[PDB]
């Protein structure tokens, strides 16, 4: 049943992945920013700035040094300036895109080289694994999580009394369906047997707030009288 | 702190305000005017996707019920008050209340309101289900065993909290009861945020302070070198303003946008601490609070989150 | 008064609105200042009267639209204006036109803001809306009952960096 769920999930991630585009915008902005960053940079030499023209080779075949100097002066100031804040631009947006990678390589390690009992550092759920596949200018993981599925109420219960003394479950918690009481782990209805080996000893029902009644088998007994 | 204000210019509005003459003048300088419009507008968006990423961790709005018997815990003081307009907490009041030309102020895309309906929901589903409504489902569970498993989190057993119960529950009245005592009379706990807002309302008046400027021209309103000079000495006491005011606008984007690298910082800080803290029980230490953790509870606060972290 | 208006009094000029105020010049002040250097109030220098000066209304323009592969079909918003300078929804954005009002809340498509989004739906038209947190939920909590799953899914996420 597992591997079944697993392979079909990862059908799921082709069909998802082959229907849209949109998943990938992450990469795809990345990308669109640097774009507008040049074709910006470039229009900006379209300009003049205040000058008589937006073109160099212009002014020098128009003008003699002593004016052509207060044109390209004027143009220097200009183009420069579109420089510093492309490179301004580029120097934020490359921090931003440290701070990413650096995330991506804490997942890759506490995710795919592990099993990170982070919540929600890998994904929807409890993580069992992930896997990494590369991506144009980034990576892409995998997260294989344990999801619970189909839930049951049960009547509950701390602890219990046997010989007026009270137990406590070592792994799990104390349920009822109506009837009989059980222990079982939390994660998983596994119902079990109310035994001296799933339980421990502390104190007596005097104190604890909730307690309830049942009998405690000892698998000892039998044993001896057999 | 979570989110900036959103604010937004019209750098053309700014520079040129009402002169036809200016505006000529400044469509010599390109594309200038639309990147700073550009990056403002993305600041912003990044705002909305920061609070959308802290708060917004929930699939359903979980409330809770109208009998608070939760095994001797009392969390009338971070649960939402009907009675009160907005459906917000005693401690939610008291920090909304510990916080005080071409510019425009875009309002967030979650208000108040919303913030406090999200809040309550990962409380709910806190207190109800302990961790299991961040995996998935919400699965009941009461209170004192919740806190069994918590206690048994941290290496201790959990008969310790059977037994010692009502103690347990008195600690944790009491810690509230001086939390909102901390709140109330001291301010300066709330600094990270304060310091936020001033930091943008600076960023402005400095902003509009620069208009008052001559920039090495004849005068700093524009009408009066448009209606003294003839234009070709106009121009040029023109250009030196346009200098200046587009300088002054490029400043305030760098600033801001710094400030935006700052904030989206303390949000994803913000939102890993409301995964790993409020819908689990955190083993990295110190990362909750100093001592061993047990459970955190969120509370909204203007741009910005508050969680209280109890530990053992 | 009352009207955006290209104002000249005895050494300034502007352009804004003309109200009555309510403050208190001294007899020697003139024209009034804001916290920022900026003209906020002035005095009539014929009526000894004092006029506050508002700024003539404005703001951004922003189309609201599905792609052109979906419609051609568009909303307008006139940001932190009143719908008066100018199937039509006031809301603390601003003045939005061509954008049905709907009492029904969904989750958010085209952000607007203060919790208004707005998507095109059916026969077909924009409409804007109070976006949903999420489906209401309570949990039947009691201090005797516990929910314990019975079973599991195997979940494969994909996240992209
Ligand atoms: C536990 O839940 C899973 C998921 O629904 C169930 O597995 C599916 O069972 C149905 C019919 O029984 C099949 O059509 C699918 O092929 C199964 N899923 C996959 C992809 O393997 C499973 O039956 C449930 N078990 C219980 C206890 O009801
Ligand atoms: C609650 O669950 C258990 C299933 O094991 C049921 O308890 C059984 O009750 C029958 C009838 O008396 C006994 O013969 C068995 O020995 C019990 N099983 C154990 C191991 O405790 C009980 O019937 C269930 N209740 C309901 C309402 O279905
Ligand atoms: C478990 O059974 C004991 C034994 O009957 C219960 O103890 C009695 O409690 C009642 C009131 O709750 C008293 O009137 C009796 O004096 C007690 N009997 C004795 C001899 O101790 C106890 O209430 C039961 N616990 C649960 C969980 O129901
Ligand atoms: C928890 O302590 C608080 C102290 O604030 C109390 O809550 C008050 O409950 C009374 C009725 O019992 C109401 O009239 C008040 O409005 C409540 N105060 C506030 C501000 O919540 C009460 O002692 C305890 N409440 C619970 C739910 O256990
Ligand atoms: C453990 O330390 C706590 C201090 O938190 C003690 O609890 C106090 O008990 C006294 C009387 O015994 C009460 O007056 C206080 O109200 C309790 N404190 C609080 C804050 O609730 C406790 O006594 C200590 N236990 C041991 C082993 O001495
Ligand atoms: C100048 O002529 C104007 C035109 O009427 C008059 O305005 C008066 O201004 C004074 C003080 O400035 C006020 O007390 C009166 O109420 C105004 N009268 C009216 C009807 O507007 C006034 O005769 C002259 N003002 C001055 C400066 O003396
Ligand atoms: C448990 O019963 C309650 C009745 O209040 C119901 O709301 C809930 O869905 C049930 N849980 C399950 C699925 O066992
Ligand atoms: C459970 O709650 C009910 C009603 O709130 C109450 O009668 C009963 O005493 C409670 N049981 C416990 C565990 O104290
Ligand atoms: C328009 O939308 C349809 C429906 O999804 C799709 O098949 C088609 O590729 C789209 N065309 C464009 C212009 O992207
Ligand atoms: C918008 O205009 C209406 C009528 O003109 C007026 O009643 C209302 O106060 C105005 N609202 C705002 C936001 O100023
Ligand atoms: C929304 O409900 C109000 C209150 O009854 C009503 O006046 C209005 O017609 C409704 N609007 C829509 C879009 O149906």
């Amino acid at each position: 049943l597992i591997a079944n769920q697993f392979n079909s999930a990862i059908g799921k991630i082709q069909d998802s992945l082959s229907s849209t585009a949109s998943a990938l915008g992450k990469l795809q902005d990345v990308v669109n920013q640097n774009a507008q960053a040049l074709n910006t940079l470039v229009k900006q030499l379209s300009s003049n700035f205040g000058a008589i023209s937006s073109v160099l080779n212009d002014i020098l075949s128009r003008l003699d040094p002593p004016e052509a100097e207060v044109q390209i002066d004027r143009l220097i100031t200009g183009r420069l300036q579109s420089l510093q804040t492309y490179v301004t631009q580029q120097l934020i947006r490359a921090a931003e895109i440290r701070a990413s990678a650096n995330l991506a390589a804490t997942k890759m390690s506490e995710c795919v080289l592990g099993q990170s009992k982070r919540v929600d550092f890998c994904g929807k759920g409890y993580h069992l694994m992930s896997f990494p596949q590369s991506a144009p200018h980034g990576v892409v993981f995998l997260h294989v999580t344990y999801v619970p599925a189909q839930e049951k109420n049960f009547t509950t219960a701390p602890a219990i009394c046997h010989d007026g003394k009270a137990h406590f479950p070592r792994e799990g918690v104390f349920v009822s369906n109506g009837t009989h009481w059980f222990v079982t782990q939390r994660n998983f209805y596994e119902p079990q047997i109310i035994t001296t080996d799933n339980t421990f000893v502390s104190g007596n029902c005097d104190v604890v707030i909730g307690i309830v009644n049942n009998t405690v088998y000892d698998p000892l007994q039998p044993e001896l009288d057999s | 702190p979570v989110s900036m204000t959103k604010t937004s210019v019209d750098c053309t509005m700014y520079i040129c305000g009402d002169s036809t003459e200016c505006s000529n003048l400044l469509l010599q300088y390109g594309s200038f005017c639309t990147q700073l419009n550009r990056a403002l507008t993305g600041i912003a968006v990044e705002q909305d996707k920061n609070t959308q990423e802290v708060f917004a961790q929930v699939k359903q709005i979980y409330k809770t019920p109208p009998i608070k018997d939760f095994g001797g815990f009392n969390f009338s003081q971070i649960l939402p008050d009907p009675s009160k307009p907005s459906k917000r907490s005693f401690i939610e009041d008291l920090l909304f209340n510990k916080v005080t030309n071409g510019l425009t102020v875009l309002p967030p895309l979650l208000t108040d309101e919303m913030i406090a309906q999200y809040t309550s929901a990962l409380l709910a589903g806190t207190i109800t289900s302990g961790w299991t409504f961040g995996a998935g489902a919400a699965l009941q569970i009461p209170f004192a065993m919740q806190m069994a498993y918590r206690f048994n989190g941290i290496g201790v057993t959990q008969n310790v909290l059977y037994e010692n119960q009502k103690l347990i529950a008195n600690q944790f009245n009491s810690a509230i009861g001086k939390i909102q005592d901390s709140l109330s009379s001291t301010a300066s706990a709330l600094g990270k945020l304060q310091d936020v807002v001033n930091q943008n309302a600076q960023a402005l008046n400095t902003l509009v302070k620069q208009l008052s400027s001559n920039f090495g021209a004849i005068s700093s309103v524009l009408n009066d070198i448009l209606s003294r000079l003839d234009p070709p000495e106009a121009e040029v006491q023109i250009d030196r303003l346009i200098t200046g005011r587009l300088q002054s606008l490029q400043t305030y984007v760098t600033q801001q946008l710094i400030r935006a690298a700052e904030i989206r910082a303390s949000a994803n800080l913000a939102a890993t601490k409301m995964s790993e803290c409020v819908l689990g029980q955190s083993k990295r230490v110190d990362f909750c609070g100093k001592g061993y953790h047990l459970m955190s509870f969120p509370q909204s606060a203007p741009h910005g989150v508050v969680f209280l972290h109890v530990t053992y | 008064k009352n009207k955006c208006v290209n104002f000249n009094f005895n050494g300034l000029t502007g352009t804004g609105v003309l109200t009555e105020s309510n403050k208190k010049f001294l007899p020697f002040q003139q024209f009034g200042r804001d916290i920022a250097d900026t003209t906020d109030a002035v005095r009539d220098p014929q009526t000894l009267e004092i006029l506050d000066i508002t700024p003539c209304s404005f703001g951004g323009v922003s189309v609201i639209t599905p792609g052109t592969n979906t419609s051609n079909q568009v909303a307008v918003l006139y940001q932190d204006v009143n719908c008066t300078e100018v199937n039509v929804f006031q809301t603390r954005a601003g003045c939005l036109i061509g954008a049905e009002h709907v009492n029904n809340s969904y989750e958010c498509d085209i952000p607007i803001g203060a919790g208004i989004c707005a998507s095109y739906q059916t026969s077909q038209s924009i409409i804007a809306y109070t976006m949903s947190l999420g489906a209401e939920n309570s949990v039947a909590y009691s201090n005797n009952s516990i929910a314990i799953p019975t079973n599991f899914t195997i979940s494969v996420t994909t996240e992209i960096l």
